[PDB]
């Protein structure tokens, strides 16, 4: 037995390998839930910053996920629980950061502002329950908008009403919310038309 | 056992394209030789081919079919049958690899973006972006194209596979201000990497006859959201009695749409002082000089790898003023520490570079390529007799030897000794460089790189602008090999026979050696 020592130097890749290669060969080894767990977060802590390769996270989630269903019985089923929502954010976190990118370039060359909704709007869909919704159904509506100023003047007022919805749809989602000021002046603006 | 003769062709399915045209494209006519591939390869392989006529255009969505009939004596009826599907919107792009280099960094450069249409021009111009752009490895990059004929989209995954630039100097490439000033979440101890701004340092600290320091910053996306870029830098040095040298400059970058989006222009403003007492090298001997300096510069750079390129050109084309005191503005050895307490020029340079694959490439993707280079410049002046003692050219030899000194700008010409065409007395004002070059690379690697070359260069200089002459020049030729290293620059070794003399002797001609370091 070897991993809990490199697990209490921080070697988190050692601590790892040697906890999963023990439970690999032997379905519990004869360390049973302790490392499976501690190779859990273990490969959690591991995890790069939320802009970086995101190699390890993957793995992680699906790790923790597979740990669900071979000890169901353990209390470190909550433990990975809220780990993996950890985990889940931050990979939200990233394509949030993506579609910031497409909104701040703009009406650069390219268009970069619908590509900006539906970035967003993947977000949402590939991760349904996260933190992050707010901020990515404001950023919905701001594109909305900017992409309904500079559009043709022959399809413009499509993007206005697409904008509107949008506006209905964050009040539905969010009676109450800190970003209501610039949706309202949204609102104003689009309203209009 | 089968036929021999086309006896007609036929196209069904099509919509977007003239079926004359792909009558044209198939390259048959009726009455010719009964074949597979004569159709095939034109229908499925070759890059004028029907099917990549419509994949290359976003059509990806499509299957083709040569139906055969009329099967009969000697001859065969043939039919296209294919299918056109909906043109392909990009839904998603994942990018994978980047240990050291935030996403932000290379998003903001590819030429795809989710939610427009699909085209391989676009693609093939993101990455030769990436692939000039460094950070990562210019070899072994593939897209992993992923299309959805459900929802009728594709996304594409980037596999990258990355490489860190890093060199008494250093040369850190992908280090962030931002991440100096204010760490994100954690430094833990690590340099703050990221954004792909770079910095570097170098120095002398010989102190007994040369010393030196140095500091320069270059951000390509300065405020993150245009392609403008910021650069600046600065410099000091000793040298043995003695002579100093110090300055910075402010540098300014822009992408061009005229006459194409290759087209790049930099405009930058620099500042110098040479400080000096008893030293005599230079015409100068006894005071202080300044220069204030403004530069225009429009260049075009077309390759595919930075450090062995196959394919494009590389053209600048720059002219760099100081006012004219002599003129109304400023109006009024024997005299010439005088007048010199401000110097006035005007300098000109062309520089064009331009590489062509000899073998296709591509496929045996080693290949061997042939390279040009063309060099002209011209340090003009203002008044006759108020010539600039500073910035003049210095040629002959490896180049690199002239940065042991900083007034001057050193210019190689491989088979020439060293600084030899431009002696004491004789210091440059105009020059000229030419030459082919053959070359053929042992190793492309991500670590280390390797070619072995032929070349045939030409090259002069004169003390005096009136007596320019292009097609006066002192020949050369010879071979040579060059080496990359994981962690360190170019080191190459070249050897040339001068074949004309210098100045009526015979004495720096000859087989010469140079000695390449860093690089060109």
């Amino acid at each position: 037995m070897l991993g809990m020592s490199y697990y209490n130097q921080k070697d988190y890749q050692t601590a790892a390998q040697t906890f999963i290669t023990y439970f690999n060969t032997y379905p519990r080894g004869t360390f049973t839930e302790l490392a499976r767990f501690h190779a859990g977060k273990s490969l959690f802590l591991d995890t790069p910053e939320p802009r970086l390769d995101q190699s390890s996270t993957y793995q992680a989630i699906q790790q923790l996920q597979m740990f669900m269903e071979y000890f169901p019985n353990s209390t470190k089923k909550q433990e990975a629980q809220d780990m993996i929502f950890a985990l889940q954010d931050k990979l939200v976190l990233k394509e949030l950061y993506s579609a910031k990118l497409y909104y701040n370039l703009g009406n650069y060359l390219g268009n970069n502002y619908e590509s900006c909704v539906i970035t967003a709007q993947n977000a949402l869909k590939d991760y349904p329950y996260t933190d992050y919704r707010e901020e990515l159904s404001i950023l919905i509506l701001r594109a909305r908008h900017e992409m309904a100023i500079y559009s043709v003047e022959d399809k413009k007022m499509d993007r206005y009403r697409e904008t509107i919805d949008e506006y209905y749809a964050f009040k539905n989602e969010f009676p109450e919310s800190k970003y209501l000021k610039e949706a309202e002046k949204i609102f104003n603006e689009s309203q209009k038309v | 056992g089968q036929k021999y003769y086309l006896r007609n062709v036929t196209w069904v399915g099509n919509t977007l394209y003239p079926s004359e045209q792909l009558n044209f494209l198939l390259r048959m006519k009726k009455g010719d030789v009964y074949n597979q591939k004569l159709l095939g390869e034109r229908t499925s392989t070759d890059d004028d081919a029907i099917g990549n006529l419509y994949y290359n255009n976003g059509y990806l969505f499509y299957n083709l079919d040569p139906v055969e009939v009329n099967i009969v004596g000697d001859s065969i009826d043939l039919e296209m049958r294919i299918y056109e599907g909906r043109q392909a919107t990009i839904n998603k792009i994942n990018i994978s690899g980047n240990d050291r280099l935030y996403e932000n960094v290379v998003r903001r450069e590819l030429r795809i973006r989710p939610g427009q249409l699909f085209s391989k021009d676009d693609l093939m111009r993101s990455l030769r972006e990436i692939q000039q752009m460094g950070h990562f490895d210019p070899e072994k990059l593939q897209p992993d194209i992923q299309p959805d004929p459900v929802n009728g989209t594709v996304d594409i995954g980037l596999p990258l596979t990355s490489k860190a630039n890093d060199q008494l100097s250093l040369k850190f490439t992908n280090f962030s201000v931002a991440n100096l000033l204010r760490p994100g979440e954690n430094y833990r101890g690590i340099l703050p990497q990221g954004d792909g701004q770079t910095l570097t340092i170098s120095g002398q600290t010989n102190a007994k006859y040369y010393q030196s320091y140095s500091i320069s910053f270059f951000d390509p996306w300065f405020g993150g959201k245009r392609p403008n870029s910021l650069s600046v830098s600065a410099f000091f040095s000793v040298q043995t009695k003695s002579i100093k040298m110090w300055g910075l400059s402010l540098g300014w970058g822009k992408r061009l749409k005229w006459p194409d989006d290759y087209f790049t222009l930099s405009a930058e403003l620099a500042y110098q002082r040479y400080n000096l007492k008893d030293w005599q090298y230079f015409p100068v001997t006894n005071g202080k000089c300044n220069d204030l300096s403004l530069s225009l510069t429009l260049a075009r750079n077309s390759i595919d790898n930075p450090i062995f390129p196959r394919t494009g050109s590389d053209f600048s084309l720059s002219v760099q003023l100081t006012p004219p005191y002599s003129l109304f503005d400023g109006k009024d050895q024997d005299n010439m520490n005088k007048l010199h307490r401000w110097v006035e020029y005007h300098k000109w340079k062309f520089k064009a570079k331009t590489y062509t694959p000899l073998m296709d490439y591509i496929a045996h993707p080693k290949c061997l390529v042939l390279m040009t280079r063309t060099e002209f410049g011209l340090l003009g002046h203002y008044n006759k007799y108020k010539k600039s003692p500073f910035g003049t050219f210095d040629v002959g030899g490896d180049g690199m030897t002239g940065y042991s000194s900083y007034a001057t700008e050193s210019i190689a010409l491989r088979g020439y000794e060293n600084s030899s065409l431009t002696p004491y007395g004789k210091e440059g004002y105009a020059y000229a460089r030419l030459g082919i070059e053959l070359r053929y690379p042992l190793m492309l690697e991500t670590s280390t790189n390797i070619y072995v070359l032929g070349f045939l260069e030409a090259g002069n200089a004169w003390h005096d602008i009136s007596k320019f002459n292009p097609f006066d020049l002192k020949r050369s030729a010879g071979i040579g090999v060059r080496i990359f290293l994981p962690m360190i620059g170019m080191m190459g070794i070249d050897w040339g026979y001068g074949f004309d003399k210098i100045n009526g002797s015979k004495e720096y001609g000859g087989s010469q050696f140079h000695f390449i370091l860093g690089q060109e």
